[PDB]
RNA sequence: GAUCGCCUGCCAGUGGAAGGCUUUCUGCGUUCAGUCAAUCUACGCAGAGUGAAUCGGUCCCUAAGGAACCCCCGAAAGGGC
RNA sequence: UCCAUGGAUCUCCGAUCGGGAAACCGUAUCCAAGCUCCGUGGCUAGUCUGCGCUCUUUGGACUUUGAAAACUUAGCGAACU
């Protein structure tokens, strides 16, 4: 059960590593196509995914860092981070095109 | 570009080492020292304390030594040196003697891909283009 | 090495901030009027799209 | 253009320090990059994770610059945040490592 | 922890401006500093710490003044208004 | 990873819109011709028929300011010795 309740909550969730095992497999992040061929809003609503997960990892960081100076987590933060700037770029790339009033304030509400 | 000619894993033998004559495969290929690991070759006896890891006492393990100490085996056994390019397009660009070509050893991926998860997104959920544009505009903006 | 000054360390005579933070009239008798005009307003999305989980899969194919 | 101002990805990289080690809580202690405003951080913790806040509060401190005569290494630049929610909320003790780790010592 | 002292209208108290700019605190340590043998700290490492419609700045004004324009004057700079 | 090309973003002072205690604090017009937007008048409601706004963007003209080592050519112009 991975539902996170409770808005504190959300800077963190799922109890790493159970009783017996390495569910330490945490995947790869999003590449240019794969961002490519999307749609506006679920675009901006994997941003903001992106920016919540953002929030949680630099939470864990410091508070590890902080507290025990350990840290075991490895780096997740540069796949979220460039996954962002691929995000901004198909968007301001998929940007241009004829109309002024149109692609404009289309980069504006982008940048 | 090419600043190097000796591959990871391809059979190689010794030259100079404190142990003149060998063969082995290259574990490693140190690019910045312009040196290699080869099997067995190069043992040397270490001493090491460690608490946590039971680093424990003297490991006998490989280090490295120059290139220019290693000179790769052929189906003659010795001498290639093997510099060559057939750069037809019908390949065999690698490994021509100073005869016989090797493309490397085809070893191809150094870590294992995982083959599961949870907190990630099922493949690409499967990759399906979501309505970017298919009607020379749909899913565009408000 | 104490380089370039900073409020932190000066007279009490002193004022840099952090550059952007324009909200308001700025009051004849040492106040501060912040209209409800130029303030930073989001359209955010409500629960999101929640097929796209956080980052792409490595399963091989 | 209906409000001048209007964003669509923010991108405020919060940090919320630790509850006041304890269990429920009215108030925290984020610690962002030092150009957060009050009005920005009450209208986006409202409007992105549905917090309720009242009172923004925001001390400004710096990063801890170490030296060694010339070499000089410091960080970033703080703005460590207090936040006050209407009615207190709670911490589950196994979020994470965090939080049973952390309240080991 | 305890007896004993010294200060109590400019060497010893209270809030602090000017100045310092982590020197405050928390753990670890004692290589350096301490006019010692230092487990101690204003010392090294590590971490945290400063919340303000009302305080003090910001801001409005002007004094002493420094300049802007125009103007006047001077080989150049520039000076004067 | 990496090379080459070409594209995206591209914080601030120096500084050049105004202030300034360098790295900080304050901020377009006029006019045409563009859909949307917001009431206005039409009472004749007829594409139900027409006016006048705005925020904006294009596309112009208004809206405007640049630095170096030595070299050169000049203006000044000294004492030591």
């Amino acid at each position: 059960i991975r539902t996170p309740t409770n808005p504190l909550e959300e800077f963190f969730e799922f109890d790493r590593s159970q009783d017996e095992d390495k569910p330490v497999v945490y995947g790869r992040g999003w590449k240019a196509s794969e961002l490519r061929l999307k749609s506006w809003d679920d675009l901006q609503k994997l941003w903001y995914v992106l920016l919540k997960e953002k929030n949680m990892l630099m939470t864990q960081r410091q508070m590890l860092q902080a507290q025990n100076m350990q840290f075991p987590n490895p780096e997740r933060i540069p796949k979220v981070r460039r996954s962002m700037c691929r995000i901004k770029h198909v968007l301001t790339e998929r940007a241009i095109e004829e109309p002024d009033s149109r692609r404009s304030a289309e980069m504006k509400r982008m940048v | 570009i090419r600043h190097w000619k000796i591959l990871r894993g391809d059979n190689v033998m010794i030259i100079r080492g404190k142990d003149k004559g060998e063969t082995g495969t290259i574990k490693r290929v140190i690019r910045s020292q312009n040196r290699v690991i080869v099997e067995g070759k190069n043992l040397i006896k270490k001493h090491i304390k460690g608490g946590p890891d039971h680093e424990g006492g003297i490991f006998t393990v490989e280090a490295p030594l120059h290139a220019s100490n290693v000179q790769v085996v052929d189906p003659v056994t010795g001498r290639p040196c093997k510099v060559g390019v057939k750069y037809l397009e019908d390949g065999t660009k690698v490994r021509v003697a100073r005869i016989i070509p090797r493309p490397e050893i085809l070893k191809i991926r150094a870590t294992p891909r995982p083959t599961t998860a949870g907190p990630k997104d099922t493949p690409m959920e499967f990759v399906w283009e979501q309505t970017y544009d298919a009607k020379t505009g749909k899913g565009m903006p408000d | 090495s104490l380089d370039i000054l900073s409020p932190k360390r000066a007279p009490r005579d002193f004022y840099k901030g952090k550059n952007c933070k324009p909200t308001g009239f700025h009051t004849r008798k040492g106040g501060y009027v912040v209209q409800p005009d130029k303030l930073p307003n989001y359209v955010v999305p409500d629960l999101t799209g929640f097929k796209l989980k956080p980052y792409v899969s490595q399963c091989p194919l | 253009r209906l409000g001048g101002r209007v964003v669509h990805f923010a991108n405020l990289p919060i940090k919320l320090l630790m509850p006041a080690k304890l269990t429920n809580i009215h108030e925290f202690a984020l610690k962002t990059i030092p150009s957060a405003s009050k009005i920005e951080i009450k209208r986006v913790l409202e409007s992105l994770y549905g917090f309720d806040v009242e009172k923004v509060n925001t001390l400004n401190m710096d990063g801890k610059k170490k030296k060694r005569g010339g070499l000089l290494i410091a960080k970033a630049d703080y703005k460590k945040a207090y936040v006050t929610l209407r009615s207190p909320l709670s911490i589950s003790r196994d979020l994470f490592p965090v939080k049973y780790i952390e309240e080991d010592r």
